[PDB]
């Protein structure tokens, strides 16, 4: 699987969970920053790695951040 | 693979085996063959014209295959076949080449198989590992005394092949 | 040349037997799981 | 010129070749 | 599902990507699972004596199959006439016009005529018969299985040796210095003075009688009593007929300079002094680090204590041995930049300075051995800068690195990487506009008003080596100089002759045009760099990825998001960088090349005039030398350089098939394959059979790598066809 | 990544001062800057004598000259190393 | 490897097809090389009529 | 039975058994067989310079090539003189000759080609020898080919008189 991470440098604009076209981010309550929440990544068996989350990320070094790893047939987008 | 009866295995030596006695025999017969002059054109050079490129050897003389050897090679190709066919597609009772994965290896002989002089498993062990060693002794006897192999093996029996 | 035959009947089974057994073999090899 | 026994003995010296790479082949596999 | 065992990431990848890495991670030892640094410098150390031995089984396949099919014996006999035969031709598919057409060589057989050099250094060395190559084929057999047994061996419990073993910095250096180096150059220089020398003057010596003839008529007396210059008392006569004893001296080490007037290459008496010079001085330099006896030095002092007190380097070198020490990808840099540059010097200094006799007048090997090296020295060069970035990406610690050079190389990159921008586009601009300039009034009918620039500095390097084409009269080139005089009872006689005489390709004249091509490969070499050192001081980070070094060295992207990231790994810049090679390269043996052929008709002026604007390049040396290997196959028939007009189309096929991989991307093939897997499953008879590997289109980076392949072997192919097809039908 | 070897009396030779400590001139260390200077000036005038003696070189040139002659670039090292002497207070 | 042998997709069964293929294979090349030797019309391409 | 007219090997196997273990050839039988193959190689090369000088002089302008001829010299003509001289060092001396004294070395203190009842074809080959370089400087093609043929008669001779040991081992 890819491996997701989320920085503490997240503002908890939740733009990366609505860009996540497979459903591996959510939003947990975080004291962090001001909106009270960080993205978090329980399903990064489902994460294909499109780096959509990254593109909404409006952090100046994107705090959620997709490292490519193994591929599975789910990390590949295979239909077959 | 070594779990299919391949590799050194006793599967591997009896196989090796029975292709030896028949190795043996062929070359004993090829000897006699080719000492009386039963084998047709024996010397004549297979042309190009009618068989292709792959008639060429390069030889200085002739520049091409001759027939017997031609010929040996298509009694070869004849008993590849019947191996393909006996490997891929055997017989219900014949001893298989590729044995099925979950199978019992069957006991090594050791040093002496148990004699027995009829039609047995023994006596064909005995005689394929006499036969392999003397494919290795007649090939050895020929490249050591510089001899074609028809003519050591004629001249280990006797001469009497011819 | 001496020893010609060897060019023919090495050149075929270099060229056409050892790669099919060993991509046969290769294939073997990266199908299997254990 | 060489001989049918001199290629004899280069083919025997790169069979041994050939098993002693077999052998470093199978050792750096594991 | 277990063929990457090294990779269980690949090992359960259920695609058809699972093969092609586990192949194309395989020799990457570092990355392999649970792998520590003990198993890795062992694993390394077994595979240096398999690739050893490789190269021993491919040298002593190379004398094989000259003794058993080659006509070295009727070569040796008549060395500018013959043509060296690499290996017979025992091919299938040929037809009969086919088997006539390759029936050269003098002999009865169809044969490849080789293009190696390997008859012209047998020659020189000494050997004469085939009984002598096939011994030394049977001799490199032995070697080979003795590495592959010491690859085995070192490969067991008791004899693997240990990471303090591997990393013995003083006691390696001492021996390669002073034994790998030095003394087998001193063995080199026994075997010529042994071997080569009496066998060039006709006296056979062999293992049969080499310890009861004496090199020398003295022999060994002269030099046990410091009266060394009766070594070089009667040299060679210059009516010397080579491999015989009409004219043959006595001498066994010399300094004559120049050429021996007959095989009009270097005396071999000079390159055995030669050995004997460097390999006492290698010997000398193995004697440097200090070992197990309290003399000699200690790396690690050396290293701290050169921080100049200017302040001006920093930190200077200290933590650079550690640096070096750990890191093997450093090590392979400093490796292959300092052989790559060594390459490039055989290239250049073996056409100019040929030291094998009747060579230099095979002009297909000369110019099939210059292209060769070349090639060679460019790969070495690029993958020298790549595992520079490998090391930035995985092996540099910026912590145990403070204030370093390497520390402060990082801190200017943009300084290093936008100045070589700078000097790429000053002179790509410039050396462009100089060339369209030319090819603009040439075109207009005015070829007076080309910027013709003479290479004046060049000349004048040329003429201080004694070059009296340009009437410098600097250094050798004037009679009274204090460079002239001090050489004058040595080598200069010999040398003057050979660089003033037009016969040979030492210090060749050089023109407009010569200077128009340098700066062109000034260019390309700068380009090339400038991708490259952008690769590696950007491979641990930039603005628009600063945390690179977390994503590896080969990585597809970082998406399309901050505008795109294709092409941003430091891989990505040794992909980019690899075209720049080819080009450079390609710039350079297309120079040699075209000036070379030029020179060999005895038409230096064709060269002269016509390389000074593009379209002279493009008809003059492309189209008009394509002639003689475009009609190696015709409607009329074929010829022996049928081989090499296939090969030029093979390559003009392999290096179009590689711009698909390179022009057309991932998701359209994907879209393809998903078709093709929907109508294997749907076809009746056909969906009996089923794949166990899940076909995948190619991914990103491996279509670049696979597209780089084929552009890049479709660029060698072509181009060697070209060289040796165009010079052997030309023979000029 | 693994503790990297170094020959038996390796000892720290980086510095930041005027000149380095005096153990970067191994065995001569202990030898005043005098006699560095000295010797320094030496070798370059029997180093420049016998390389200017054996300028047209020879078949037959004097090994002792030959040999001579290397001091001239040993008095480099020479002088550079009575420099870290005298800065050393030797 | 399985027990079962009725079926195509199974070990013993792809076994027994490819058993089946070679010896079917043969034959039918064997037919073949029969057929075209006796019949002159099929050693030409159809051509002996003309 | 015979050596091989262009490799020079045993040709046939035609109580003195060939197979190794019961060989009754000595060392110096082997070193013999040895060098008379050197011996048949360097003088069934002699036609081929024969040839050679025969294409010259039909050439429509006729040039001996002193090149070829002494390089050809150089490369069998030699080596032949040598194969006999050890062969007759063999033959007279005896084991000593084959490695009873030692490894090759000046002062070998042992008896001399010559003295040797082979050792005078040896001297007609080495008369050859300086004829076929004397031809070559002169320009004579009848020279080289008349030489080139005296030194295959003096090394067939010193092969049928030696009546070496052929070792097939
Ligand atoms: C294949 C079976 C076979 C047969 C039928 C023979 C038959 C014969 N061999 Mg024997 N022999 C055999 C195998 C065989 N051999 C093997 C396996 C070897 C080892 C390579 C030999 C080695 C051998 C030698 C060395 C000689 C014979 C000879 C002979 C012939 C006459 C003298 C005699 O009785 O020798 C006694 C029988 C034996 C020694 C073996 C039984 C005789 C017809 C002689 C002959 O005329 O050869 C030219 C002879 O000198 N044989
Ligand atoms: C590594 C160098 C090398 C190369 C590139 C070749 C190339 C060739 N050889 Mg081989 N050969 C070599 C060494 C080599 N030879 C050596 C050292 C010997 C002495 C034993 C021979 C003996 C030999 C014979 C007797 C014949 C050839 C022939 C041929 C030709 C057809 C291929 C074939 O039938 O191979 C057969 C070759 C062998 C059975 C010997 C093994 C060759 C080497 C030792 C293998 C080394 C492999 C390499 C180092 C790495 C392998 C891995 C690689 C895939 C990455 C081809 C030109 C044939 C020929 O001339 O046709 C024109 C032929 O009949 N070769
Ligand atoms: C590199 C080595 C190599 C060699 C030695 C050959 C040899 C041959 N090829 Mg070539 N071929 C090769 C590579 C090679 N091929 C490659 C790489 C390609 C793809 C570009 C081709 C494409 C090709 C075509 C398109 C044709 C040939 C043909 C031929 C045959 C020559 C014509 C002839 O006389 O017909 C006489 C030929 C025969 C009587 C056929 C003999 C059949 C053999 C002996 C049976 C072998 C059993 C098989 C190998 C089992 C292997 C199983 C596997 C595990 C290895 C000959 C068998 C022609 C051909 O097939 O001939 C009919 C032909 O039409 N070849
Ligand atoms: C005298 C002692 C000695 C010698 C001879 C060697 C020799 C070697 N060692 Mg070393 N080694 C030694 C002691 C020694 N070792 C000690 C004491 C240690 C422990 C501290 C090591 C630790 C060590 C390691 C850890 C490794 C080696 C390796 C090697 C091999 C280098 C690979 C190669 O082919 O380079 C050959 C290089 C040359 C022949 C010289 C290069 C010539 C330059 C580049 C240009 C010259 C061009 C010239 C004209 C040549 C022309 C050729 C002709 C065609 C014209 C080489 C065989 C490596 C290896 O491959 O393992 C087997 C390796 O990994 N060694
Ligand atoms: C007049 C404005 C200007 C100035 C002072 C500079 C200054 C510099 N540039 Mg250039 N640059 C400019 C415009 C300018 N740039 C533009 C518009 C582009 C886009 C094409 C570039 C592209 C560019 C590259 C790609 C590189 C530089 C480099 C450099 C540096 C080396 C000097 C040199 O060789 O120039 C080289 C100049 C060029 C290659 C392009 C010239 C572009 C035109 C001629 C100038 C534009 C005129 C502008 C419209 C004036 C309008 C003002 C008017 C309204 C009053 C230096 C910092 C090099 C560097 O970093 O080395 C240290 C380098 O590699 N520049
Ligand atoms: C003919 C082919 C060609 C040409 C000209 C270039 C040119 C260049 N490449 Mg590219 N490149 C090519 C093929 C080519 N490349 C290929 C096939 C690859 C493999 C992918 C690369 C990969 C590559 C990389 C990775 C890099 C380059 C770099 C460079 C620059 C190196 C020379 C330089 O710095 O200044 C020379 C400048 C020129 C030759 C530009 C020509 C000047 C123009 C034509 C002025 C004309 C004005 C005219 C009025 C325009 C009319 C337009 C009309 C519509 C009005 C330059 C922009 C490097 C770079 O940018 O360094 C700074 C770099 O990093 N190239
Ligand atoms: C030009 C470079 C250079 C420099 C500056 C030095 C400098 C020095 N060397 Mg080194 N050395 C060099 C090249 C160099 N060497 C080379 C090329 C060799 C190989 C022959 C050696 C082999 C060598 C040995 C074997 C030893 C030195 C030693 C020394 C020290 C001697 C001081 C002295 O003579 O006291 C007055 C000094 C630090 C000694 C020392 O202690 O090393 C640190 C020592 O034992 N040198
Ligand atoms: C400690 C080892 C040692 C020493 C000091 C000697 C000393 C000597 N040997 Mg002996 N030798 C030895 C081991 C040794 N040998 C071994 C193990 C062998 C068997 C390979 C030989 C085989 C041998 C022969 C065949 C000859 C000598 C000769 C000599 C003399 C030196 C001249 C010469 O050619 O050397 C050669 C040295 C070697 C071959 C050793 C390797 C001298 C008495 C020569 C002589 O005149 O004999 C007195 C002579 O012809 N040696
Ligand atoms: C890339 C590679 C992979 C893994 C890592 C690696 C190991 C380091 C590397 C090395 C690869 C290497 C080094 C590969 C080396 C490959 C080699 C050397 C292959 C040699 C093959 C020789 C053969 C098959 C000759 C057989 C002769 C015969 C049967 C003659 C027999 C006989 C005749 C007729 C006459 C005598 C009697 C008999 C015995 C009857
Ligand atoms: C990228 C990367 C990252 C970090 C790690 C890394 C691997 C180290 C690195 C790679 C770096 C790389 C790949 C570096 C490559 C570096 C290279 C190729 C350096 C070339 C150096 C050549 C020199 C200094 C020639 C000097 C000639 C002279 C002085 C001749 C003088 C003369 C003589 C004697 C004779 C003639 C007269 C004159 C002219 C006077
Ligand atoms: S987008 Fe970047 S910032 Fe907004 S939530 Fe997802 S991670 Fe936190
Ligand atoms: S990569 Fe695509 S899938 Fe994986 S998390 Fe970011 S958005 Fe969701
Ligand atoms: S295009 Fe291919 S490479 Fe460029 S960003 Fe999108 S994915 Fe990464």
């Amino acid at each position: 699987s890819h491996s997701v991470k989320v920085y503490d440098t997240c503002i908890g604009c939740t733009q990366c969970v609505r860009a996540c076209p497979c459903d591996v981010l959510e939003m947990v309550s975080w004291d962090g920053c001001k909106a009270g929440q960080i993205a978090s990544a329980p399903r990064t068996e489902d994460c294909i790695g499109c780096k959509r989350c990254e593109t909404a990320c409006p952090t100046d070094f994107l705090s959620v951040r997709v490292y490519l790893g193994g591929e599975t047939t789910r990390s590949m987008g295979l239909a077959y | 693979f070594g779990g299919r009866g391949l590799g050194v295995t006793v599967n591997a030596e009896r196989w090796n085996g029975r292709h030896a006695m028949f190795g043996i025999f062929a070359m004993v017969m090829t000897s006699y063959m080719k000492g009386h002059g039963l084998i047709p054109d024996a010397d004549k050079v297979l042309d190009i014209a009618q068989w292709g490129p792959l008639a060429a050897v390069w030889d200085g003389a002739g520049n091409g295959i001759s027939n017997e050897r031609a010929i040996i090679l298509i009694a070869h190709v004849h008993v590849l076949v019947v191996s393909v066919i006996a490997a891929i597609a055997p017989f219900g009772f014949q001893d298989t080449l590729v044995k099925e994965k979950g199978y019992t290896p069957e006991s090594p002989a050791g040093l002496i198989p148990p004699f027995k002089t009829g039609l047995t498993a023994e006596a064909e062990l005995i005689n394929g590992r006499l036969a392999m060693l003397g494919v290795i002794s007649i090939v050895t006897a020929s490249l050591f005394t510089g001899t074609s192999v028809v003519d050591t093996i004629n001249l280990g029996m006797g001469k009497i092949l011819y | 040349m001496t020893a010609a035959y060897l060019p023919s009947i090495l050149v075929p089974i270099i060229g056409l037997i050892f790669p099919g057994l060993v991509m046969a073999f290769a294939f073997i090899y990266i199908e299997q799981d254990e | 010129m060489i001989s049918d026994t001199q290629i004899f003995i280069a083919l025997i010296l790169a069979l041994v070749s050939l098993v002693l790479a077999i052998r470093l082949g199978r050792a750096l596999y594991q | 599902t277990k063929f990457p065992k090294f990779s269980q990431a690949l090992a359960q990848d259920p695609a058809t990507r699972r093969i092609w890495y586990g192949l194309a991670t395989a020799h990457d030892l570092e990355s392999h699972d649970g792998m520590t640094e003990e198993n890795l410098y062992q694993k390394i150390f077994a595979s240096h004596f398999g690739h050893l031995a490789v190269i021993f089984l491919w040298t002593s396949g190379n004398l094989f199959h000259v003794a058993w099919q080659g006509n070295f014996e009727q070569w040796v006999l008549n060395p500018l006439k013959v043509k060296p035969i690499a290996h017979a031709i025992w091919d299938p598919h040929f037809g009969q016009p086919a088997v006539k057409a390759f029936t050269k060589g003098g002999v009865s057989y169809p044969v490849n005529i080789a293009t190696s050099g390997v008859y012209h250094w047998w020659y020189t060395i000494g050997m004469r018969s085939n009984t002598d190559l096939y011994a030394g084929s049977l001799f490199l057999l032995f070697l080979a299985g003795v590495f592959l047994f010491a690859g085995w061996l070192h490969l067991q419990p008791k004899f693997r040796p240990g990471l303090s073993w591997f990393k013995n910095n003083e006691s390696r250096l001492n021996h390669h210095l002073s034994g790998l180096f030095g003394f087998s150059s001193l063995a080199w220089s026994a075997h010529l003075i042994h071997v080569a020398i009496p066998e060039a003057r006709g006296q056979h010596v062999c293992w049969d009688n080499f310890t009861k003839v004496a090199p020398h008529p003295a022999g060994l007396q002269p030099f046990f009593t410091g009266n060394w210059g009766a070594y070089a008392a009667s040299p060679d006569t210059t009516n010397h007929i080579f491999g015989t004893s009409e004219g043959a001296g006595t001498a066994i080490l010399t300094f004559l300079g120049g050429f021996h007037p007959q095989t009009q290459a270097l005396w071999l008496t000079d390159i055995a002094h030669h050995h004997l010079a460097i390999g006492v001085v290698f010997i000398f330099a193995g004697h440097m680090y200090r070992t197990n006896w309290g003399i000699g030095h200690s790396l690690k002092e050396i290293l701290d204590a050169h921080r100049p007190p200017g302040g001006r380097l920093g930190a200077g070198h200290k933590g650079i041995f550690e640096t070096l020490t750990n890191s093997l990808h450093f090590q392979l840099g400093l490796a292959l930049a300092s052989l790559g540059v060594i390459t490039s010097l055989v290239a250049q200094h073996m056409y100019a300075l040929p030291s094998y006799a009747f060579i230099a007048k095979d002009y297909v090997t000369q110019s099939a051995l210059y292209t060769h090296h070349q090639y060679i020295a460019g790969f070495l060069m690029v993958g020298a800068f790549a595992h520079g970035a490998i090391f930035f990406v995985r092996d540099y610690d910026p912590e145990q690195n403070k204030n370093n050079v390497l520390a402060r190389i990082l801190d200017h990159k943009e300084a290093i990487i936008s100045h070589l921008s700078w000097v790429s586009l000053f002179l790509g601009f410039h050396t462009l506009g100089i060339y369209v300039h030319n090819d603009v009034v040439v075109a207009f009918g005015t070829p007076e008003k080309q910027i013709l620039v003479e290479p004046v500095f060049a000349q004048w390097i040329q003429a201080s080596s004694g070059k009296a084409l340009y009437g410098f009269d600097v250094l050798l080139s004037s009679t009274n100089s204090v460079a002239a005089n001090a050489s004058s009872n040595i080598w200069l006689p010999g040398w003057l002759e050979a660089i003033n005489s037009g016969k040979n390709s030492l210090f060749l004249p050089i023109g407009p045009g010569d200077f128009l091509i340098h700066h062109a490969i000034a260019l390309a070499l700068h380009t090339t760099t400038l991708i490259l050192v952008k690769g590696a001081l950007d491979a641990r980070g930039s603005k628009l990825m600063p945390d690179k070094k977390d994503f590896g060295y080969a990585f597809p992207c970082d998406g399309p998001g901050r505008g795109g990231t294709c092409d941003i790994s430091a891989w990505d810049a040794f992909y980019l960088s690899m075209f720049w090679m080819l080009n450079t390269i390609g710039w350079v043996t297309f120079y040699w090349h075209w000036k070379h052929i030029t020179i060999w008709q005895g038409n230096a002026g064709q060269f002269n005039e016509s390389s000074t604007y593009i379209m002279g390049w493009l008809r003059d040396y492309l189209w008009l030398n394509s002639s003689p290997l475009i009609n190696g196959y015709n409607p009329f028939g074929m010829n022996s350089l049928s081989v090499w007009s296939w090969m030029f189309l093979f390559g003009h096929l392999i290096w179009a098939t590689g711009f698909m991989f390179l022009i057309s991307w991932r998701g359209y093939w994907q879209e393809l394959i998903e078709t093709l897997v929907w109508a294997h499953e749907r076809t009746p008879l056909a969906n009996l059979v089923r794949w166990k590997d899940k076909p995948v289109a190619l991914s990103i980076v491996q279509a670049r790598l696979v597209g780089l392949i084929h552009f890049t072997a479709g660029y060698i192919f072509t181009y060697a066809a070209f060289v040796i097809a165009s010079t052997t039908g030309k023979f000029g | 990544f693994s503790p990297v070897p170094s020959p038996e009396g390796t000892k720290e030779t980086y510095w930041e001062t005027k000149a380095p400590s005096s153990d970067v001139l191994g065995i001569g260390a202990g030898v005043s800057s005098g006699n560095f200077a000295a010797a320094s000036v030496f070798a370059a005038l029997v180093g420049g004598y016998c390389t200017g003696q054996v300028i047209p070189l020879t078949v037959e040139p004097n090994p002792l000259f030959l040999a001579g002659s290397f001091l001239l670039p040993y008095s480099w090292a020479l002088h550079v190393a009575a420099w870290i002497q005298k800065n050393n207070g030797k | 490897e399985t027990e079962a042998k009725d079926q195509l997709q199974t070990a013993k069964g792809w076994r027994q097809f490819t058993s089946g293929w070679l010896v079917g294979s043969v034959g039918g090349a064997s037919f073949a090389y029969i057929l075209i030797s006796n019949i002159p019309f099929l050693q030409t391409a159809g051509m002996s009529m003309l | 039975a015979s050596l091989d007219p262009k490799t020079g090997f045993p040709i046939q196997g035609g109580s003195a058994g060939c197979q190794p273990m019961t060989q009754a050839a000595s060392i110096l039988d082997k070193q013999r067989t040895v060098l008379a193959g050197k011996i048949t190689v360097a003088a069934n090369k002699v036609p081929v310079l024969t040839a050679a000088v025969d294409k010259m002089k039909t050439a429509k302008k006729p040039k001996l090539d002193r090149d070829y001829v002494l390089r050809y010299s150089a490369l069998y003509l030699t080596t032949l003189v040598d194969a006999m001289e050890q062969y007759c060092l063999r033959d007279a001396n005896g084991a000593k000759a084959a490695g009873g004294a030692g490894l090759p070395k000046f002062k070998e203190t042992l008896k001399p080609a010559s003295s040797s009842s082979l050792y005078s074809y040896v001297d007609t080959v080495k008369s050859g020898i300086a004829a076929v370089s004397a031809a070559a400087k002169a320009g004579d093609f009848d020279g080289v080919n008349k030489a080139a043929g005296d030194i295959k008669t003096a090394a067939d001779s010193f092969l049928s008189t030696a009546n070496p040991p052929i070792i097939f081992n």
